[PDB]
């Protein structure tokens, strides 16, 4: 449905779908890394 | 009488925002269009002038909103039966903490999942959920699983509804309108039947199992609900006159039916409760009582009343015309009926949070301190909002349906012909205990300071004394035997009586003396309620014109100002009336909960021991110290904060970090409030000139908020902020002692 | 015509082109004021009849095998109460050559196949006769009206030739279908209060009347 | 317009006309309303046929001679689990630069039809078939059937489809029954053949 893809595009759901996988990216980065205070390498 | 297929179902008007309105369907020039799409959003009445549209739209919104309630119940059942330590709590319910909600351990977050009891971590709740399953005989999470399914099918059952009454069959405006048979059927069928039902299930349910629990059986050895049903022969063991089944009731003989329909009063000694008997016995009289009330108005039938002709009949000397005419008004607006069933609802919720703290109607509930003053807290500030709420919509009335050419009435006329005498006679009112009532803290303040403690308004130097309430409380309490003969015991232990119920080591409840604080706090009650009225009445009272605006009615209902004229128009709209109510409402519940909150733990709630001595959690000290402001200051609010400001490290260290948050959110809406519009127009001017400068600059030209907005942002934040630092602070005070 | 608790509303619609009409509405279910969703009064009819020709089909299968039993002509293990032959385990059951839930199954495929293309009769008239259905969509034409589809499947005798007898007999069926779903309704109630089949209960009404009579039973 | 429907007595969608090979008016989403969703459907759906018909011949043929004994091959559930010539990843990182390179031509073509048909090496070669997602060429229709009238090809290319799609309901019920009953998928058919009453979930 081109109507129902428009609807996706929209500004707050676009922002939602990416502010989301954001935050789960950031979670899992300080669940595999926890306590993080200096950059060692 | 319906309308098949009236709106097709598709996606199209989705990706058209603002199609309900045609200013907004143009397009976003500006920023105001996004801003302006949602503040609109649910205002129907301005999308379409057509009743019967409006009313099909209403109709839909009200199935969304129960879809919403029922997920959240399911929501609610399922958190018990998973994530809960309640099977552990029904063993030991004064030893062990209810908790319902546990932490992933992320960010070392997991500090919150502290010891509760039973060999369980993590969140205490403080809604009280455990009280009301234990209650109902629920003893296996098995059965929380079964009520959480069933909510979500009724859930997607009342969407389903939702779609279907508005795009298959969508009612007309006849039947809408048909407010005898509406009123019929919600006291005959929704109150009457299901106080029947619930009275049906306490009777086969509640009543066997808690008599299981309170003899001290183990729950995993009690017999389900559907062996009680099936076997007579149990509930004849527990119940004799079951034996005799339904014989009684149809004979009359109805006294044998005492042994479950009892009349006691009081509280049960075991779990600090009401007696499930009399709560049964009121349930069956309410239901004959709804069921017998829902057979006055006419239908088809011929028999019953006309609510015109009994409103046409009631008319004076005094008043010339009477109701004659408000049945059309009623019938036509959908604006007043939702302002007069909001104000009713609120001082229901009012009147609801006042009853349950001194009758407390759930086992174990009144030795759980933390579960009685949330409720209560809650339950007083949905009142107040739902409150204000109806004057705002009875000025919205006021504003747009307000025609006296098709739609008159004498006693609207009549109000709106001497709003004068009535305003000014509430203003000398409010100034009259302003003065009277805070007036007396300053004398305390001003006389202790002083060094002169014997010219206090105190219970040593000059009483007040609050004879009148003295008088009811002693008529309450001598009503057993003299004026209810039927009844065994006073409604409430609070009236006087003298009997103390402990249950566990602490105090369930007792008698509440009344002095020269309570009649200070009281006016103090009556002063700000008397203020939030005068505000709220003037706003609805000259919604039309004024003095300063004869053609108010013409700029609408939500409009800043009329500009700097006739020495300036700042907020004459009624829609400030509103903005400028709220913040008394705020106050008046304040003080209200404050004070709910020392007089308990002051003079109810504590400890008891063995040899029957009473230690209250702050020792008494309301009586002496409340009289001043300074009292305030220092014994309320210095001493008590100190379980919050120093729950850092601990499993409480949420309320304290929602503390810290809470005041600067509060402090945050200052800035909408104290400043105006042109400034930060013209700040933004600057900032739009360096994106210009980097070829940046947006096509939806930035614009700040309206004056209306401002306003509304700045009463949002500050009421956010407030009631957020009281429940931060309640909370953590209240758990940890 | 004869009339049955009939008012000056129910009167205004209930003109007598409907087979077994009294006029008898009280509350007023088929005004054809604002007809819409399920309360329709051309599929108020239509369910009356096929309500009542299935519970004319349950109301004697639901005594035949019961009968039989007491008359001694039928195996005792397969004379049993229609609510203990299965259709509550709980109350009881019997086994079959397959368990319950997979007959339940089959019955549900096959019930569908039949009741949608009922269905889409209705809301086609004469769909049903066009596409290929092993052939057999020959016969299963309709006849445009959904309660009488007629033809060689459905009326194979070819009786109700004149259409005075097609009249009569439509009353008769319209009667026979309300005595049935009468009956119905004394099955499941006349069940839950004496436990116990309906045949033994007549069979306990002729033994004594008055000692085994609801006075005696309730 | 007169072909069988999967709803008899009902209406096809606007968007289904019945020129598609398999077409029987079944949308009721509406999931292909605009064409080129349409296309980029036919194409998944076609090289879904064709990835579930191998997938079905792989792992029914060989559990069926297996249980007759004549071979002696693992179940297909865990074959993932055995130990080969080289540990997974390497070959799982073959398989990707193979089939990047094998699909990678394959996304041109629907992109820009007939940009992808010769060989980058010996351009004396090259695919034969009109048509996206049929090919030809003496490398997939070797036998030269894959051509013809638009009746020859109507028919061979439903006969395709009809049998893609019976293949992914047996694939996937494959699946489930080796997750549920916890056993090889010919065991289950011995078992509800010898029962059938009763060999049921
Ligand atoms: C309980 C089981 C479970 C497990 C074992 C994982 C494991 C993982 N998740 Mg994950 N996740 C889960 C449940 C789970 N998730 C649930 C229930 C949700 C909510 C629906 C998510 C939402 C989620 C998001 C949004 C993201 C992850 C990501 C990841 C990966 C982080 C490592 C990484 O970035 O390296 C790189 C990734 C890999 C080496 C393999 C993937 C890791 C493999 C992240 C990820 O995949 O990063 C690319 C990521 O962005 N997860
Ligand atoms: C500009 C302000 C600012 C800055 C520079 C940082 C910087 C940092 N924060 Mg942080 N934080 C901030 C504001 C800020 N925070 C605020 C406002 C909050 C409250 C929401 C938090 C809540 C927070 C948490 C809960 C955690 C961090 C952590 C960290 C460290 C990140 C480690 C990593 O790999 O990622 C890093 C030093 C992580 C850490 O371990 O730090 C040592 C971590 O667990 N932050
Ligand atoms: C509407 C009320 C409501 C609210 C406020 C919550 C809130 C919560 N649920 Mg929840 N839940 C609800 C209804 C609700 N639920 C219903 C109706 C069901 C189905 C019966 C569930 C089933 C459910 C499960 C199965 C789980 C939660 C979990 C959680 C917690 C973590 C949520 C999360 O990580 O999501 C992330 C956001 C997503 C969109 C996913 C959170 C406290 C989780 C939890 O407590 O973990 C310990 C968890 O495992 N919920
Ligand atoms: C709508 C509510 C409701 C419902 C569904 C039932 C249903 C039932 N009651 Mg009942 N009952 C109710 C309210 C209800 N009762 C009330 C309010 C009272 C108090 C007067 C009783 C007093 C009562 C008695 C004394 C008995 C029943 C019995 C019964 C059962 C046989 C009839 C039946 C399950 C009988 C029973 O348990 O037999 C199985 C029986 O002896 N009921
Ligand atoms: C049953 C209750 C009820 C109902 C049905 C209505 C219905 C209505 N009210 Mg109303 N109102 C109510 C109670 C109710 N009110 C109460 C109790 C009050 C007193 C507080 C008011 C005060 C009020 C005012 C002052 C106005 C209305 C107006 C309206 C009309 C338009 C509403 C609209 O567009 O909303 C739009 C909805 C929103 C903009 C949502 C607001 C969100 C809140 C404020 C903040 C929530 C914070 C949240 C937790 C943060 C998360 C954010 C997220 C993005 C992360 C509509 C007919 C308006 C009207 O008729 O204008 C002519 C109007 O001006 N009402
Ligand atoms: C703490 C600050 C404060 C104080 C003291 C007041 C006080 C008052 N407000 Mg108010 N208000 C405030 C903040 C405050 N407001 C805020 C923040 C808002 C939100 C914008 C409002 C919004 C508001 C509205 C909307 C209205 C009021 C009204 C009133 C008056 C109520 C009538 C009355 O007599 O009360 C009692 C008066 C007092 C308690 C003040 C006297 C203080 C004591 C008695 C000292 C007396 C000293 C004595 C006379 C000797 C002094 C002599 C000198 C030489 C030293 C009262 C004067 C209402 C009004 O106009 O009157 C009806 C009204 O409609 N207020
Ligand atoms: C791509 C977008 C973009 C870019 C390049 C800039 C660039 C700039 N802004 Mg800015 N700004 C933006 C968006 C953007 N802004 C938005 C959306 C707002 C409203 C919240 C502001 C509000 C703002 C203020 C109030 C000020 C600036 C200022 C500045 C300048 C100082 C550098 C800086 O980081 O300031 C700090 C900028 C910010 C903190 C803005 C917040 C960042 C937002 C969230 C990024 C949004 C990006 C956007 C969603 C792009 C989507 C891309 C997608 C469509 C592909 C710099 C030229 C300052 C200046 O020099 O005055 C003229 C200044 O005082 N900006
Ligand atoms: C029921 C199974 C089935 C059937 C009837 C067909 C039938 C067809 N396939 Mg085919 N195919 C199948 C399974 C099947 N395929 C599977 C499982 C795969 C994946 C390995 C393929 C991969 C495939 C390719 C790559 C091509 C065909 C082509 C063809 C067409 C000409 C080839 C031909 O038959 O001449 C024998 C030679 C013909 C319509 C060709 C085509 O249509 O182009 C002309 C073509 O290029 N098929
Ligand atoms: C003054 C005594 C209380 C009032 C009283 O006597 O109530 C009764 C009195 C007379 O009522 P009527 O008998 O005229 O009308 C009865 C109504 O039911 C007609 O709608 O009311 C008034 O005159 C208006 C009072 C307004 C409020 C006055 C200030 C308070
Ligand atoms: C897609 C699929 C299911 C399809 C879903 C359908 C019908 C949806 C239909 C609809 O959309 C329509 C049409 C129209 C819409 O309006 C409505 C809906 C209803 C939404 C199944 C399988 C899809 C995909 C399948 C079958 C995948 C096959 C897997 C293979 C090849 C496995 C191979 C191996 O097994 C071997 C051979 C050997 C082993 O050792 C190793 C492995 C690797 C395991
Ligand atoms: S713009 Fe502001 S200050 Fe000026 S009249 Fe309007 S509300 Fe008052």
């Amino acid at each position: 449905m081109r109507d129902l893809k428009t609807y996706l595009s929209v500004a707050p759901v676009l922002s939602t779908l990416w502010f989301g996988s954001l935050a789960g990216l950031l979670i899992e980065i300080n669940r595999l890394f926890p306590d993080a205070l200096t950059f060692p390498f | 009488l319906v309308d098949r297929d009236p709106i097709k179902t598709s996606f199209e008007e989705w990706a058209k925002p603002g199609h309900f309105s045609r200013t907004i369907a143009k397009g976003p020039d500006t920023t105001t269009w996004i801003w302006n799409l949602h503040a609109d959003a649910h205002d129907f009445d301005s999308h379409t002038s057509d009743l019967e549209e409006i009313s099909r739209k209403v109709f839909s919104a009200h199935f969304g909103q129960l879809s919403i309630i029922f997920l959240w119940l399911s929501g609610m059942y399922f958190h018990g039966a998973r994530f809960s330590n309640y099977e552990a709590w029904l063993s030991d319910p004064t030893h062990i903490g209810p908790s319902a909600q546990v932490v992933w351990p992320i960010v070392g977050q997991e500090i919150l999942n502290g010891d509760v009891g039973g060999g369980f971590r993590g969140i205490q709740i403080t809604s009280g959920f455990f009280q009301i399953w234990r209650a109902s005989g629920i003893t296996s999470e098995l059965q929380l699983y079964c009520t959480a399914i069933g909510a979500l099918v009724f859930a997607a059952l009342m969407l389903f509804a939702g779609w279907f009454h508005y795009h298959k069959a969508a009612p007309k405006l006849a039947w809408f309108q048909d407010v005898e048979s509406m009123l019929n059927h919600h006291l005959a069928g929704l109150l009457g039947l299901g106080s029947l039902s619930w009275a049906g299930h306490q009777v086969h349910v509640s009543l066997p199992i808690n008599q299981f629990l309170n003899a001290g059986v183990d729950p995993k050895e009690i017999p389900l609900p559907h062996e009680f049903i099936l076997n007579r022969d149990l509930l004849a063991q527990l119940y004799p006159s079951f034996a005799e089944g339904a014989t009684p009731f149809f004979t009359l003989n109805w006294s044998k039916y005492s042994e479950f329909l009892t009349f006691r009063g009081g509280l049960d000694p075991v779990t600090g409760g009401l007696w499930l008997t009399d709560i049964a016995h009121h349930h069956l009289a309410i239901a004959i009582l709804f069921l017998i009330a829902g057979h006055m108005y006419r239908t088809n039938w011929g028999i019953g009343h006309g609510i015109k002709d009994i409103l046409e009949a009631h008319k004076g000397p005094f008043t010339g015309q009477g109701h004659k005419g408000l049945y059309e008004i009623l019938t036509t607006s959908w604006h007043a009926q939702l302002s007069l069933n909001l104000a009713m609802l609120g001082s229901l919720t009012i009147i609801v949070a006042h009853h349950m703290y001194s009758m407390p109607p759930y086992p174990y509930l009144a030795t759980d301190y933390a579960t009685q003053l949330s409720l209560f807290t809650h339950h007083m500030w949905i009142g107040g909002f739902l409150i204000v709420g109806a004057a705002a919509h009875a000025a919205i009335f006021m504003v747009r349906d307000y025609d006296p050419t098709n739609r008159y009435n004498d006693l609207l006329d009549r109000v709106l012909r001497h709003r004068d005498a009535i305003i000014s006679h509430l203003n000398w009112v409010c100034i009259f205990l302003g003065f009277h009532s805070f007036g007396l803290y300053i004398h305390n303040d001003t006389m202790s300071a002083l060094g002169r403690p014997q010219d206090m308004f105190s219970d040593t130097a000059i009483q007040l004394q609050p004879v009148f309430a003295q008088w009811i409380q002693n008529t309450h309490a001598l009503a057993p035997g003299v004026t209810a003969p039927g009844e065994t015991a006073s409604t409430s232990l609070t009236w006087g009586g003298g009997e103390l119920v402990a249950v566990g080591g602490k105090v369930a409840l007792l008698p509440i003396p009344l002095g020269t604080a309570d009649f200070l706090v009281h006016h103090i009650h009556a002063f700000t309620i008397h203020v939030t009225v005068l505000i709220l009445l003037k706003g609805v009272l000259f919604a039309r014109s004024s003095r300063l605006i004869p053609d108010k009615a013409n700029l609408g209902f939500r409009f800043p100002c009329d500009g700097p004229g006739r020495g300036g128009t700042c907020q004459v709209s009624a829609w400030d009336h509103v903005f400028l109510g709220l913040f008394w409402m705020y106050n008046a519940i304040s003080v209200v909960i404050f004070h709910f909150s020392w007089k308990m733990q002051s003079d109810v709630w504590g400890s008891i021991s063995d040899q029957g001595v009473v230690t209250h959690i702050t020792g008494g000290n309301f009586a002496q110290s409340s009289i001043t402001i300074n009292g305030w200051l220092r014994d309320f609010l210095w001493a008590q904060a100190s379980q919050v400001i120093q729950s850092y490290g601990s499993s409480l260290s949420a309320y304290g970090l929602f503390f810290l948050g809470a005041h600067f959110v509060w402090a945050f809406s200052l800035m909408f409030l104290f400043s105006g519009r042109g400034y930060w127009q013209e700040l933004i001017e600057s900032i739009v000139w360096a994106h210009n400068k980097l070829k940046v600059a947006p096509a939806t030209q930035p614009r700040a908020l309206s004056i209306i907005q401002g306003r509304a942002v700045g009463v949002t934040h500050y009421l956010l902020g407030g009631i957020a630092t009281t429940w931060a602070f309640f909370l953590a005070r209240i758990i940890a002692v | 015509r004869p009339l049955w608790f009939a008012s000056s509303q129910s009167l205004s619609y209930l003109d007598g082109s409907l087979p077994g009409d009294y006029g008898f509405d009280p509350l007023g279910l088929s005004d054809p004021e604002g007809t819409g969703g399920f309360i329709e009064p051309r599929w108020l009819a239509y369910g009356e009849i096929i309500n009542g020709r299935f519970a004319m089909l349950g109301a004697a299968g639901a005594i035949a095998p019961e009968i039989l039993g007491k008359a001694g002509l039928i195996p005792a293990e397969t004379a049993l109460p229609w609510f203990q032959t299965g259709v509550i385990p709980p109350a009881g059951t019997y086994t079959y050559w397959a368990d319950n839930y997979t007959l339940f199954v089959l019955e549900m495929a096959l019930m569908g196949f039949a009741e949608h293309r009922r269905l889409q009769d209705w809301y086609n008239p004469g769909s049903m006769g066009k596409q290929y259905f092993l052939g057999l969509e020959k016969g299963l034409a309709g006849s445009g009206n959904p309660a009488y589809p007629g033809g060689p499947f459905f009326n194979p005798l070819g009786f109700g030739k004149d259409e005075k007898s097609l009249k009569e007999l439509k009353l008769k069926e319209v009667k026979n279908g309300r005595l049935a779903m009468l009956a119905i309704l004394g099955y499941f109630i006349q069940g839950l209060v004496t436990g116990v089949g309906p045949y033994q209960n007549l069979l306990d009404h002729l033994a004594d009347p008055v000692n085994n009579n609801v006075l005696t039973s309730l | 317009p007169d072909r069988p429907i999967w709803f008899p007595g009902s209406t096809p969608p606007e968007w289904l006309d019945g020129s598609l090979p398999g077409d029987f008016g079944f949308d009721p989403l509406g999931l292909s309303s605009d064409p080129d969703s349409l296309k980029w459907n036919v194409q998944a759906e076609i090289v879904h046929c064709r990835w579930a018909m191998l997938g079905a011949a792989g792992i029914f043929i060989p559990e069926f001679l297996t249980k007759i004994g004549i071979l002696n091959t693992p179940s297909w559930y865990t074959a993932g689990e055995q130990e080969y010539f080289t540990d997974k990843t390497t070959l799982f990182v073959v398989e990707l630069i193979l089939i990047g390179w094998a699909e990678g031509r394959r996304w041109a073509d629907i992109i820009k039809p007939g940009s992808v048909n010769t060989d980058p090496v010996f351009p004396n070669n090259k695919l034969t078939g009109t048509d996206v997602g049929y090919p030809g060429g003496l490398w997939f229709d070797p036998l030269g059937w894959g051509s013809g009238s638009p009746a020859k090809l109507k028919e061979l290319r439903t006969k395709e489809i009809k049998n893609g799609r019976l293949a992914m309901l047996a694939v996937m019920g494959a699946w489930f029954q080796h997750i549920y009953t916890g056993t090889g998928p010919i065991d289950n058919l011995f078992a509800h053949l010898a029962d059938p009453g009763h060999a049921t979930i």
